[PDB]
């Protein structure tokens, strides 16, 4: 599984550019195709999200009337449309995976990115903790996040996921749906809640764990992100 | 010539069976005479699920409760949702004549064969998101009748051409090989410590199997036809049959013993289906007269009957933690009762 | 149906559903036949014309825009009295004689009669072929005769209604006839107008069998519909 | 005859099956009564289940 | 009066009949799981048209003629006679569609199931329902039936109190035609040529004599009278034409029993 995407650069106010994502190496046509954005300095947030069959395609409030996404699913490759760039335009954007049936983990893989810079209500707000914790390697650790609505449903299920991107390389997924393992991440990781606190805790540590954390909420349709805190030896 | 053979025959015969009489102190019927039974319980439809082209063979419970897995004649495997009437997978074939599933214990893999003298392997779980094959297993000679789990290396198959065999999936090559029956075998039931299966043929006798050694150790017999379903107690102690003549019976393996037989004069067609409750009181055995019924395992009656089929049931399944039971028949729908 | 998650579940359950109706409307145009036969008749040179221990073979031949899938069963055990259950809803089943053996031919016959009479085989209309008809020609030129076998050919006549298309010998029409008629017997004291029996007269290479094929489907069809409309 | 190697297995099973343990109806039909007695309370099929409980309602 | 009771009897009876006959048919092949094959789709069709009728218009009709007068307003009469005229004219084409079903299966044995399938079932349907409120609304609603007959509807008829449909000289042919021509000419054609499909078949068939028999007994005298009546010159009492209407009504009720009970596979 290996997701590319190119293009992107310094463009002046105004415009409008096509982005394009290719997939190869897996089943793209009955993948969900997630644009989450990631500010320079700042966390995450959504961009849009097109459903398998091109059923579904929810938009951001920010971006709503000049943002446009489509899909080739014979030729496998995912496109983004712009327009009227304002000075907002020049986060990172990553193409993201995700995948829904029973049992199902979404918000797997994740690309390397593309930049691109710009010259001169009721939703569930989360805000993390801390921002910076110094850490021993051999300590156990601990990070919190809140949410202003509970986030458990009628069926039983809690949306939350821990991303935890390393410095240097993209996001990642730990912990998806409140206490569930994702796909071979070091076992000493662990989650656990109680329907509007949450807490990560690691067991052991290494020099690996060294980066910064994210908390995000899955209950209803927008999806709002944590702030961040990043952890040094 | 021959009259070596025969008088050990007798001689083996009139050993075993003068101690296997001696042994029957009285029936099960006189012990269970003073329990007070349960009466008449009534079962709903709860849900109806559809999708399938031609008829149906097979269904396999999973652990999780929740899912479940079934193959047709189209040639197709369909993974349902059994809460929201969903469907997960749905996976085609290469051969079409399948006659048997399987739903791994861990849920990662599922295993088909038919009359094609092949079991296959799905890997529902991978980095692509497919449902592919991994390990096709060659190397009987007739159709496969069953296949059931040991764990996500070795699975048992049972087999057309009068032989079982234990497979080892990593390698594709059989271990072992279970030989002993004259007729085509047509089922077999795993014990709930995997350590020891029933087996049943058209040659109206059940034996036991050991895996760890590979050789037999006992033998049931006292059905007037061929078996086409068995089921094992959940103690680990007993196990009941399905027959052809309209008759179930119940087992015991250390008594070497018959138990009470399920049987009604108003009954002509054949047994299609066994299986039993989380506590081992209920009986629910579907019949070729398109109707299921479920029986009192201790005091041997009718309590209550599922109609509703509208042709022939060839598969039912109950969950684990006996929430729900699930029939399947030659109509192309899986209802729901509860 | 309230969280995303479902609304999605919901989708991918609905994609699965347009998939099944694709592969249903493939699935109501083709014809399943079964072909049957004994390993001395030709029937592995018919299959040849129209075109690993295996367990059963499929082979696909078209006339005039139809589907036809024949399945022809390989390696299996003698007992097929468990495995025919799966079969009871095919159009027709092609069986197959070799008709020069003249002594290996009670066999043949009993096999039809346990074929025709099968409980789940009712409704099912046979077409019969007859191969190798050359041999019993060159066989019967010479005189091994039937009669070493079949006392009662010699109380057998030509029937009115024959028509021999050869004509190269009357001997030669009578003995054939005979076996036809020994065949048919079986047939009619039975099946009770719920399905029937379409005789032929095959050899090796005959490249019109298809056609024999497509008419007695045709025939059999509509039959069976002018029985479910109240109109037979 | 060329049978030999058939004949002889019979026997030997047959041997090795009549080498078991009687336990006759006392133990058997005894174990089934308590395990039934002990495990008639969780069985959600004997005994009919509250509508909250049960996740196949309505 | 005695003769009025007795009318009124027979009158309550054909509802009633109507109703109970389609609601049997609706409801069977609506719940049942296993009857739901395409063919079933139109008979069901044709049950709730034939229902839709038997509870909007007989009952209007039946007061209507009993004491020969209308009671119900001016725009009451135009509505009713149109709905009439819908209603009817789809009960026709359902049972010219049936037919075709019928021939395209045992005309076509072997590619049967593979052209009668349920888009093509809907499409049959969706004319079915469709041109019939066109062009019956169209004639009715906007004044084309009335055009140059006008004075003798103005002088005698609307005089009294009256709710009797009229027709010049060219609607009444075109009604004629597009309701009775086209669907009898092509039931009668098909279950015409099965017959001799059918007769020499059985050498190596009044039931559709049955099916149309009645279709011709019962729609027949209406639509020659309707037609005829012009070029007479006005000269039909209108006590014919109640017992003529209520023809076809009487077809209405007898319809979804012929393609209904008739058959063993839905009996059970
Ligand atoms: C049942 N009444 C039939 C209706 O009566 C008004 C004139 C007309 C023309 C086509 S059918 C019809």
């Amino acid at each position: 599984v290996q997701l590319v995407e190119s293009g992107g650069g310094l463009v002046q106010p105004g415009g409008s550019r096509k982005l394009s994502c290719s997939a190869s190496g897996f089943a793209f046509s009955s993948f969900g195709m997630h644009w989450v954005r990631q500010a320079p300095e700042k966390g995450l947030e959504w961009v849009a999200y097109i459903s398998s069959g091109s059923g579904t395609i929810y938009y951001a409030d920010t971006v709503k009337g000049r943002f446009t996404i489509s899909r080739d699913d014979p030729k496998n490759t995912l496109f983004l449309q712009m327009t009227s760039l304002r000075s907002e335009d020049t986060a990172m954007y990553y193409c993201v995976r995700s995948i829904y049936y029973y049992g199902s983990s979404p918000f797997d893989f994740w690309g390397q990115g593309t930049t691109l810079t710009v010259s001169s209500s009721s939703d569930i707000v989360m805000t993390q903790a801390t921002s910076s914790v110094p850490v021993t390697p051999g300590e156990s650790v601990s990070i919190s996040c809140r949410s202003s609505k509970s986030l458990l449903h009628s069926n039983g299920n809690t949306y939350l996921y821990w991303f935890l991107q390393r410095p240097g390389q993209s996001p990642q997924l730990l912990i998806y749906r409140m206490s569930n393992l994702a796909s071979g991440v070091p076992d000493r990781f662990s989650g656990s809640g109680s329907g509007t606190a949450f807490t990560l805790t690691i067991s052991r540590l290494e020099a690996e764990d060294v980066g910064v954390y994210y908390c995000m909420q899955h209950l209803e349709y927008p999806l709002t992100f944590g702030a961040g805190t990043k952890l040094e030896l | 010539e021959l009259d070596q053979l025969r008088q050990e025959a007798e001689q083996l015969k009139n050993q075993i069976r003068d101690a296997r009489k001696a042994c029957a102190d009285a029936t099960l019927s006189q012990i269970t005479n003073n329990i007070d039974p349960v009466g008449r319980i009534q079962m709903r439809t709860r849900r109806t699920l559809r999708g399938h082209l031609a008829k149906i063979y097979a269904m396999h419970w999973g652990t999780d409760s929740r899912l479940l897995v079934s193959a047709s004649q189209d040639g197709k495997l369909i993974i349902w949702d059994s809460y929201t009437t969903n469907k997960v997978h749905a996976i085609p074939l290469r051969s079409s004549w399948v006659m048997t599933c399987a739903y791994a214990p861990s849920g990662n893999y599922v295993a088909c064969g038919g009359l094609d003298n092949i079991c296959s392997i799905y890997n529902l779980k991978t980095r692509e998101g497919n449902v592919r094959v991994s390990r096709e297993l060659a190397g009987h000679t007739g159709y496969l009748s069953c296949c059931r789990f040991l764990d996500d290396n070795q699975i048992v198959t049972s087999s057309g051409d009068t032989t079982c065999a234990l497979w080892d999936i990593e390698t594709g090559q059989q271990t072992t090989t279970f030989t002993g029956h004259t007729g085509d075998v047509m089922s077999l039931s795993l014990a709930p410590d995997t350590r020891l299966f029933v087996s049943g043929a058209c040659d109206a006798s059940a034996k036991l199997w050991d895996v760890r050694e590979g050789m037999c150790r006992q033998t049931f017999t006292g059905h007037e036809s061929d078996i086409n379903a068995i089921c094992f107690f959940p103690n680990g102690n007993a196990f009941a049959t399905g027959s052809d003549d309209a008759t179930c019976r119940l087992f015991d393996l250390r008594a070497d013993q018959e138990l009470m037989t399920y049987s009604h004069d108003n009954i002509i067609c054949g047994i299609t289906s066994v299986s039993f409750s989380k506590s081992g009181r209920l009986l629910l055995a579907g019949y070729d007269d398109f109707n299921c019924n479920v029986w009192d395992a201790l005091k041997a009656d009718r309590a209550g009957v599922l109609a509703g089929h509208d042709n022939r049931v060839s598969c039912l399944g109950v969950t684990d933690d006996g929430m729900a039971v699930a029939t399947g028949s030659w109509d192309s729908f899986l209802k729901i009762w509860n | 149906t309230l969280s995303a998650e479902d609304k999605a579940a919901v989708e991918r359950s609905k994609m699965i559903e347009k998939q099944l109706q694709k592969d249903k409307q493939v699935y109501r145009a083709t014809h399943r036949l079964l072909l049957l036969g004994a390993d001395n008749s030709g029937k592995s040179t018919i299959v040849k014309q129209m075109r690993k221990t295996s367990g059963i073979f499929e082979t696909k031949f078209q006339v005039d825009k139809v589907n036809f899938h024949m399945f022809d069963v390989g390696a299996q055990r003698d007992e097929r009295r468990k495995w025919i259950q799966c079969f009871n809803d095919v159009t027709a089943i092609i069986f197959v004689v070799d008709s020069s053996d003249y002594n290996r031919l009670q066999e043949a016959l009993n096999d039809f009669k346990s074929i025709w009479n099968n409980r789940w085989l009712r409704t099912i209309s046979v077409i019969l072929f007859l191969n190798k008809q050359d041999l019993l020609a060159e066989k019967v030129l010479a005189g091994s005769k039937i009669e070493d076998y079949f006392p009662e050919f010699a109380r057998y006549t030509t029937p009115e209604d024959a028509t021999p298309e050869p004509g190269e010998d009357p001997r030669v029409t009578r003995a054939k006839y005979f076996i036809r008629d020994e065949f048919l017997r079986i047939s009619t004291a039975s099946g009770d107008g719920r399905h029937y029996c379409y005789p032929h007269f095959t050899c090796s290479v005959d490249t019109e069998n298809a056609r024999r094929i497509f008419n007695d489907c045709r025939d059999i069809i509509q039959r069976m519909h002018l029985r479910q409309y109240e109109l037979l | 005859t060329a049978s030999i190697a058939q004949a002889r297995k019979l026997v030997e099973q047959l041997k090795m099956e009549a080498n078991i343990d009687r336990i006759k109806v006392s133990k058997a039909a005894a174990d089934l009564m308590a395990y039934c007695e002990a495990h008639a309370k969780e069985d959600p099929l004997l005994t009919p289940v509250p509508a909250s409980e049960n996740p196949f309602r309505e | 009066r005695e003769v009025q009771a007795s009318l009124y009897s027979l009158m309550s009876l054909i509802i009633l009949a109507t109703l109970v006959g389609n609601l049997i048919v609706i409801i069977s092949i609506s719940h049942f799981k296993q009857l739901h094959t395409p063919t079933n789709w139109l008979l069901h069709s044709m049950a709730i048209v034939d229902f839709l009728l038997g509870c909007l218009i007989m009952p209007c009709s039946m007061v209507r003629t009993v004491e020969r007068c209308w009671y119900f307003g001016e725009i009451l009469c135009k509505v009713h006679t149109s709905t009439d005229i819908m209603l009817s004219s789809a009960s026709i084409f359902h049972l010219a569609f049936i037919s075709i079903d019928r021939y395209c299966a045992v005309c076509d044995p072997l590619r049967y199931k593979a052209k009668i399938n349920i888009s093509t079932i809907l499409v049959m349907i969706l004319v079915s329902w469709s041109l019939p409120a066109v062009y019956a609304f169209g004639m009715i609603f906007l004044e084309l039936n009335l055009k140059g007959v006008e004075e003798l509807y103005r002088s005698q008829v609307s005089d009294l109190g009256g709710c009797s449909p009229f027709f010049s000289k060219v609607s009444g042919v075109l009604a004629f035609m597009t309701s009775f021509y086209i669907p009898g000419s092509v039931m009668l054609f098909v279950y015409y040529r099965i017959y001799f499909i059918a007769k020499g078949q059985a050498r190596s068939a009044k039931t559709l004599g049955i099916m149309v028999g009645v279709f011709l007994v019962c729609w027949c005298p209406f639509f020659l009278c309707t037609v005829l009546d012009p070029f007479l010159g006005y000269v039909i009492p209108p006590s014919l034409n109640d017992a003529l209407y209520w023809f076809g009504y009487l077809n209405s009720a007898l319809n979804p029993m012929v393609y209904a009970f008739f058959y063993p596979w839905f009996r059970r």
